[PDB]
């Protein structure tokens, strides 16, 4: 797809079966690093552009909150990401 | 011959009990045997959806979740086969081969 909302629905479910399933952070990285950079390059569309109003936030602070886990191993920090992720995932249905 | 004990603290409506497929709604609270929470979801807090049924939770979730009515709470002690297993989950401080306790609210069944 080159739908935002389907390759972010993919990619949260696939990363958080790597992670939670696999216990395979790398692997997890690996899927949500892309989709994160695709944010960063910006929309580019009127689609994409009301994806990144609706979600952006939510998604690049996820992504804070796992790069602190990191660095810290603080479940605090782990389930605050989680809950992001799953927040996003669940309002693209 | 269930891996899971279930003791309810608050009656349901007795009458609707979420089905294989359907959405149900809940909240929880997670301890180990000394008590330590290690997670809740109660307080932006939110109901935990999920599909029921379908390997979305922990097998003794899935399982307990059939057998409760809209509305109703209860402790679930769940053997670890039908937890986390020999595994658990290091990074939420669940160890390996650990029952686990959930007190659960039935809140709602799309
Ligand atoms: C922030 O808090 C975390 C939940 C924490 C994680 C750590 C555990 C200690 C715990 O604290 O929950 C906890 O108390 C616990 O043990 N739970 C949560 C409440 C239900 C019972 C149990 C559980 O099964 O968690 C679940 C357990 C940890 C992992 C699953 C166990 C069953 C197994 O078959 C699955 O293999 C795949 C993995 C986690 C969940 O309840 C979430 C909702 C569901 C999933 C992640 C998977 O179903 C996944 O499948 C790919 C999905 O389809 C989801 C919807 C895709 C989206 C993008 C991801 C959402 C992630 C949400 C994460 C949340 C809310």
């Amino acid at each position: 797809s080159i739908l935002w909302h389907e390759m972010w629905h993919e990619g949260l479910e696939e990363a958080s079966r790597l992670y939670f399933g696999e216990r395979n952070v790398k692997g997890m990285f690996e899927v949500l690093e892309p989709l994160h950079a695709m944010m960063e390059r910006g929309p580019q569309t009127l689609k994409e552009t009301s994806f990144n109003q609706a979600y952006g936030r939510d998604l690049m602070e996820a992504q804070e909150w796992c790069r602190k886990y990191m660095k810290s191993g603080n479940v605090k920090d782990l389930t605050q990401a989680w809950d992001l992720y799953y927040h996003v995932f669940r309002r693209i249905s | 011959s269930p891996k899971y004990t279930k003791s309810v603290l608050k009656k349901g409506d007795k009458t609707n009990f979420p089905k294989k497929g359907d959405v149900v709604h809940c909240w929880y609270t997670g301890t180990l045997q000394d008590g330590t929470v290690f997670d809740t979801n109660i307080q932006n807090a939110k109901p935990l959806s999920f599909k029921v049924g379908v390997g979305k939770v922990i097998r003794g979730w899935d399982e307990a979740l059939l057998t409760m009515s809209k509305g109703e709470k209860a402790r679930l002690e769940i053997e670890p086969e039908w937890a986390y297993g020999k595994k658990g989950q290091p990074d939420a401080k669940i160890p390996p081969n650990a029952k686990l306790t959930f007190e659960v609210e039935l809140v709602d069944i799309d």
